[PDB]
RNA sequence: AGCCAGGAUGUUGGCUUAGAAGCAGCCAUCAUUUAAAGAAAGCGUAAUAGCUCACUGGUCGAGUCGGCCUGCGCGGAAGAU
């Protein structure tokens, strides 16, 4: 949408309601009122059990507006709370342990294909299989 | 102006202009990194 | 070459005295010559001006290359100007003008008022902010150099005379 | 009388910094090396100050002329200061009644016992510009301790009753203990304030917080230096509670069958601790 | 080589999560779009907001660039009636 005033992604997990520190400098760009991100999102976030990183993105406006798009928590984040453990990659090639199929893969991508117009369904199919690789996890149909 | 024989042109912008036909190398925002002689 | 692929183009309202070697060019609010060097070949053409780098002098290409960069700086800055503004943050520190005088309060026994010459019509819209304005672009950095260097940037406070685009680099104490 | 010394910017600084309500009285002439002049606001007068002495002059004369619009805008804003002091003096600053000198602190004065406008004035201590004039406000700007809520002593445990007793001599004694000196003549001293009531000399003051029993010895006033014996001590000095055998930070200084006191309140924390090692062993003992 | 110029955006890139959130460092080192973008070079920095390299995506509208070999030149080069 918009150009070189502003734009980053960035969201951790919406049970925090203080902006985490890290995550400050995105709402310390243009000037937020910090407890307007904080009422925007929670009418939503009732609809959830809390636990995963879900993102949203900023984006800026002249006086001193400000806009942001909601999407789902990503598949990379969903690879990982299924399989138990939130970080796997010691070892990419050399740790064959934990199996989930393409099912499960294309059903954490309808989410994304009833949300977003990128990440589309069979070219994410080995990049879900590729950061399978990376974490040193099996995958078999 | 550090002098030294060796004009190493260390900064990642370090401009080099032979002003009276001694080297002394141009740095922007460090100081630290302006030799003058060889 | 790249200079070789930039001729000028004289508006009008700025007269030329093309005697060869010595021009003196008659503008809007003052007289802007610069007597050159012999490894030029001049001439205003039509309107655009044509320069050329004189056989023995192939170097002039350089000597030359100064000229075509020269004169087009002439014929804007007689009749349009600079505008050379310089920022005063020191710590009871002014600027004021009167006549083609400027005061100087920067922090001495004894002050300092130096008087500045001609091609300079000075403003001061507070005490911080201090407007210069001329028609050569040597004078108007020559004049404004000098103030500056009377108080340099200093580099752990922010403290000196400073351009109104120049950004300084100020460092932190890290000790006590 | 310093450079980078702007008097309307400091009071109009506090407006964004502390975020308080200052309307200033007493404002500027002179360019801070040939000042001059303190612009008093109420009674619109300029004193002039000392050649160069140490205190010869007080001369009062009207606005100067190269102030003369200054003075226009700034009036009109002190003598909105009572308007919306006290609701009764609303409907003359726009029915046009005349604002003196005289009215307008008087609704003021009752603007210190809320502390919502603080009262500035600009001058140097050292050149002897303004020290001649802060003092005339202190007595109609600054409570006065019979003007103010007096010594008000609750009770002990029974019930919260806070009572505020009489600021005259016609109460039981009361003081407080703070500033406890030392001295290598009689050991312990004080720097007391007596807010009400006469002690003769000679007392069996308590301190009846702490259960102790001490005697009143020979009371000694300074000139913040010199010792001045002061025998009897009257409702509202300041002076040296000598001979206490133990007293600690605020706790009552009274008679018995009186009014009694038990408040401490911010009692602090000295953070940075260093360990000293003395020098000779014969010092450890010391 | 400069002015406009997006720095297309999956991601938090783990670990150990206290921040080691592309910018501390070891193993991977795929890329949803590939007319422009790497799981990455420094500065801002506890982390990042700010500013770029990345392709120059659109303008100028011609030459230009980094090294190998030799002819010579400069610096290196300061001493004592």
């Amino acid at each position: 949408a918009k150009k070189v005033q502003a734009y980053v992604k960035l969201q951790v997990a919406a049970g925090m309601a203080n902006p985490s520190p890290p995550v400050g400098p995105a709402l310390g760009q243009q000037g937020v009122n910090i407890m307007e991100f904080c009422k925007a999102f929670n009418a939503k976030t009732d609809s959830i059990e809390k636990g995963l990183p879900i993102p949203v993105v900023i984006t800026v406006y002249a006086d001193r507006s400000f806009t942001f798009v909601t999407k789902t928590p990503p598949a990379a984040v969903l690879l990982k709370k299924a399989a138990g453990i939130k970080s796997g990659s010691g070892k990419p090639n050399k740790d064959k342990v934990g199996k989930i199929s393409r099912a499960q893969l294309q059903e954490i991508a309808q989410t994304k294909a009833a949300d977003m117009t990128g990440a589309d369904i069979e070219a994410m199919t080995r990049s879900i299989e590729g950061t399978a690789r990376s974490m040193g996890l099996v995958v078999e149909d | 102006m550090k002098v030294r024989a060796s004009v190493k042109k260390l900064c990642r912008n370090c401009k080099i202009v032979k002003r009276d036909g001694v080297i002394r190398v141009i740095c922007s925002a460090e100081p630290k990194h302006k030799q003058r002689q060889g | 070459s790249r200079v070789a692929k930039a001729p000028v183009v004289v508006p009008a309202g700025v007269d030329v005295k093309i005697n060869g070697q010595v021009i003196t060019i008659k503008g809007k609010n003052g007289e802007l010559t610069r007597t050159l060097n012999d490894a030029v070949e001049v001439k205003h053409a039509d309107n655009t001006l044509t320069f050329g780098p004189r056989d023995g002098y192939a170097d002039g290409w350089a000597q030359a290359g100064t000229a075509r960069a020269l004169l087009n700086s002439m014929v804007i800055g007689v009749t349009e100007g600079f505008t050379k503004k310089l920022q005063l943050v020191g710590v009871g520190y002014r600027a004021a003008v009167k006549g083609n005088v400027i005061n100087l309060s920067l922090g001495f026994s004894h002050p300092v008022d130096h008087q500045l010459p001609a091609g300079i019509t000075a403003e001061c819209p507070t005490q911080t902010e201090i407007v210069l304005k001329g028609a050569d672009k040597q004078v108007i950095g020559q004049v404004a150099a000098d103030l500056r260097a009377y108080r340099r940037p200093e580099p752990y406070k922010g403290k000196g005379v400073r351009y109104a685009d120049e950004v300084v680099r100020t460092k932190e104490a890290k000790k006590k | 009388d310093r450079m980078g010394a702007n008097f309307l910017k400091v009071v109009n600084q506090i407006k964004t910094r502390l975020g308080a309500n200052p309307v200033p009285l007493q404002l500027a002439i002179g360019a801070e090396e040939h000042f001059t002049g303190v612009v008093d606001l109420v009674k619109m007068k300029a004193i002039n100050w000392n050649d160069a002495d140490q205190g010869v002059t007080f001369e009062y004369e009207d606005i100067p002329a190269d102030m003369v619009e200054l003075a226009n805008e700034w009036h009109q804003n002190l003598i909105e200061s009572a308007a919306e002091a006290s609701e009764e003096l609303m409907e003359k600053y726009l029915g046009g009644e005349e604002l003196t000198e005289a009215e307008i602190k008087g609704a003021l004065r009752q603007r210190v016992l809320n502390n919502e406008i603080i009262l500035v004035t600009c001058g140097s201590a050292f050149k002897n510009k303004g020290v001649q004039a802060m003092l005339d406000a202190v007595i109609d700007y600054l409570p006065s301790p019979v003007d103010v809520p007096a010594i008000n002593g609750i009770l002990d445990d029974g019930k919260d009753t806070p009572a505020e007793r009489h600021a005259s001599d016609d109460e039981p004694f009361s003081a407080l203990a703070f500033k406890i000196a030392t001295d290598p003549f009689v050991g312990n001293l004080t720097f007391f304030r007596v807010y009400s009531g006469v002690v003769n000399s000679g007392d069996t003051v308590l301190n009846s917080v702490k259960a102790a029993r001490e005697r009143f010895g020979r009371i000694v006033q300074m000139h913040a230096n010199k010792r001045e014996e002061i025998k009897e001590v009257r409702a509202g000095d300041i002076a040296a509670a000598i001979g206490l055998k133990d007293v600690t930070t605020g706790d009552t200084l009274c008679d018995p069958d009186a009014p009694i006191i038990l408040e401490r309140m911010e009692f602090p924390e000295p953070v940075i601790s260093i360990a000293v090692e003395p020098k000779t062993k014969a010092d450890q003992e010391k």
